[PDB]
RNA sequence: UGUACAACGGGGUAUUGUAAGCAGUAGAGUAGCCUUGUUGUUACGAUCUGCUGAGAUUAAGCCUUUGUUGUCUGAUUUGU
RNA sequence: GAUAACCGCAGCAGGUCUCCAAGGUGAACAGCCUCUAGUUGAUAGAAUAAUGUAGAUAAGGGAAGUCGGCAAAAUAGAUCC
RNA sequence: UCUUGGUGGUAGUAGCAAAUAUUCAAAUGAGAACUUUGAAGACUGAAGUGGGGAAAGGUUCCACGUCAACAGCAGUUGGA
């Protein structure tokens, strides 16, 4: 189908993160982020834009939100390509609240 | 089925059943049916 | 590369600590040659390297 | 069969649902779970209990 | 599929219970039909 | 138990082991009772014996009359505090424990009983619900 | 390539106990304006009242789904 | 000038004399949180069996445990009586 | 239970679990959990994990180059 294509995610990391360790909730959060992106882009490099990290981050180490809203887009890796010829760039989205949205395809237009 | 017959009155007891229990188990639940619980609680804010 | 000694320098040069120096990321390659006080007092004037205004401490809820 | 009413809380006891307490004057309270019968000990009116059935003719809400 | 709680009468003569309601947890065990697809015929052998 | 009750009892909850202090419910001057031990114990070891609602105990007395005290006397378990449950699924408690000085057979010592009586203490023993006023 | 599965979303169920915001002639009162009410006014005021059994959370090993968006052939080995 | 520059076989949770000393809470140089300054060093990742170690809670009873209340709990500040 | 030296099994085992804690991106590089910078989260919390000193050490200070050995993982880093 279509490589480089662009969706917007909600992901509930409250029933991710449940029963996870308080000094490793937003650690495992990133790694989730990652798993979540693997999963639906398909593609095993994932990289995380840092305002990302900086909302994971935003509440401490243990007050991470229950939904955040993702935007996730496969691109085309460059520059002496690694194993896969895509990756994901995985974006915050601003909102007042992730709750009750949808998968949402983000044209670049 | 049993593999002997039972002749112990706790067998041939005739069993009638005169409530049984439909509250909700995911919790300390306390209506039987949905009509029960609107009925009590009356009308709600959830929408029409 | 290794900005390290770049960053002792310019907190001794500002005057503050070096939790307070910001070197510029995007400017990774001047910084790296600015080894004397006197470049990285160079590197202050244009911007390079930012003092990095205190965390405050409010006294308004005590007062 | 016969559907006992909370004590407390004003809520409709199903068998074997919740506890019985005999005070010690021989008044027999009822509760349909732990948190009626908690907030009995707690020595909590139920008339300031907001959820209560109590608490809502007090309030005159659902009439 | 999961336990739940009824009421009966018990009919139990010399018991201090008799005709008077119990509570009783049941199980309950959710059986669709099954389809038979086959016979096995076993013959009596000296070793089984 | 043993001998003198009339009837049999249904399995409740052990609420009172030996060594508990529980109140004295009737006149005859005992503020407290001492269970020593329970009457129909089964032997297991390290079990501490453990009286129930209409078990017969025997008891001493350590806050009293000073002619009931020094003495181990039967008693009967009136009241609980233990939440046991009955055959009719209710799940029931008092709030303190209670018991009534008998006799070996059951006969009162005293003649009027302060409070509620458990309706299996009262079944079990005719005397303890003779001198009873309300029954749970 | 399905009465498929997943991620979200919806409903149910459940827990807590009435969200934020706005409003009030509720508020112990206090300090001013007085062209001095008497259900004045300006300021400040714990709390209270209405919207509001609300709001939040709900599978992570709850249930259900005509929604939305995706996924669906990589590898190795085995023969009487 | 020491959780890596000293002594302890060593980059050892040990030991080794002293100066300066911000805001709040509070009686306090206590505990707890923050500013300046400093560090973010200590093999990691995944999973969440048993038995541990460290921390908890427990219905009813309340020392029946044990050589022995060992450990834990309980008490706790201040004002007045 | 000789002496000196060498070597095994145990065994890729026990273990590398005190001092709250790391995370994202970029740069450098053959190679980054560990380096550098930025961002973020945190901590010591002024009887400090902060600035100096005494004894002791002796060049460990600082720069450039470098990574065979050493830093009980790693290492482009380093009191090497
Ligand atoms: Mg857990
Ligand atoms: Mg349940
Ligand atoms: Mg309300
Ligand atoms: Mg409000
Ligand atoms: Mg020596
Ligand atoms: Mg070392
Ligand atoms: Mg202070
Ligand atoms: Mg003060
Ligand atoms: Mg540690
Ligand atoms: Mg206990
Ligand atoms: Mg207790
Ligand atoms: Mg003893
Ligand atoms: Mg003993
Ligand atoms: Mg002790
Ligand atoms: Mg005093
Ligand atoms: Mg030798
Ligand atoms: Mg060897
Ligand atoms: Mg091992
Ligand atoms: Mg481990
Ligand atoms: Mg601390
Ligand atoms: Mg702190
Ligand atoms: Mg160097
Ligand atoms: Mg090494
Ligand atoms: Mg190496
Ligand atoms: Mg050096």
């Amino acid at each position: 189908l279509k490589d480089v294509v662009t969706r917007e995610y909600t992901i509930n990391l409250h029933k991710r993160l449940h029963g996870v360790s308080f000094k490793k909730r937003a650690p495992r959060a990133v790694k989730e982020i990652k798993k979540f992106a693997k999963l639906h882009m398909g593609t095993d490099d994932v990289r995380l834009a840092p305002e990302l990290n900086q909302a994971i981050w935003k509440r401490g180490v243990k007050g991470v939100e229950y939904r955040l809203r993702l935007r996730i887009s496969r691109k085309r890796n460059e520059e002496e390509d690694a194993k896969n010829p895509l990756f994901s760039y995985v974006e915050p989205v601003l909102v007042a609240s992730a709750k009750g949205l949808q998968t949402v395809v983000v044209e670049e237009d | 089925k049993s593999l002997y017959t039972n002749t112990s009155r706790k067998a041939l007891e005739e069993v009638s059943l005169k409530w049984i229990d439909t509250a909700s188990k995911f919790g300390k639940g306390r209506f039987q049916t949905p009509a029960e619980k609107h009925a009590f609680m009356g009308t709600l804010k959830k929408d029409l | 590369a290794n900005l390290r000694t770049q960053k002792r320098l310019a907190a001794s040069v500002v005057g503050v600590g070096k939790r307070k120096v910001w070197l510029d990321p995007n400017e990774t390659s001047e910084i790296a040659q600015a080894n004397s006080r006197n470049a990285i007092r160079k590197l202050v004037k244009n911007g390079t390297i930012v003092k990095k205004a205190v965390t405050v401490h409010s006294k308004s809820r005590t007062r | 069969m016969k559907v006992e009413i909370d004590s407390f809380s004003g809520a409709k006891i199903y068998p074997g649902r919740g506890t019985l307490f005999v005070r010690g004057d021989s008044k027999i309270f009822r509760f349909q779970n732990s948190k009626s019968a908690s907030l009995f000990k707690q020595r909590k009116n139920p008339r300031r209990i907001a959820w209560t059935v109590l608490f809502r003719k007090h309030h005159k809400k659902g009439i | 599929a999961g336990m739940t709680t009824i009421v009966r009468d018990l009919d139990r003569p010399g018991s201090k219970f008799h005709k008077r309601e119990v509570v009783e947890a049941v199980t309950v065990v959710d059986t669709p039909p099954v389809v038979v697809v086959g016979v096995v015929g076993y013959v009596e052998t000296p070793r089984g | 138990s043993g001998n003198g009750a009339q009837g049999t009892k249904f399995r409740i909850s052990l609420g009172l082991p030996v060594g508990a202090i529980m109140n004295c419910a009737d006149n005859s001057g005992a503020r407290n009772l001492y269970i020593i031990a329970v009457k129909g114990s089964g032997s297991r070891l390290n079990r501490l014996p453990a009286a129930s609602l209409g078990d017969m105990v025997m008891a001493t007395v350590k806050k009293g009359k000073p002619e009931l005290r020094k003495k181990v006397m039967p008693a009967i378990v009136v009241r609980q505090a233990k939440s046991w449950r009955r055959r009719d699924g209710v799940f029931l408690y008092f709030e303190d424990n209670a018991g009534v000085i008998a006799n070996p057979k059951g006969e009162m010592k005293g003649s009027a009983i302060t409070g509620p009586v458990g309706k299996e203490c009262a079944d079990l023993w005719p005397r303890v619900a003779s001198n009873s006023g309300v029954v749970v």
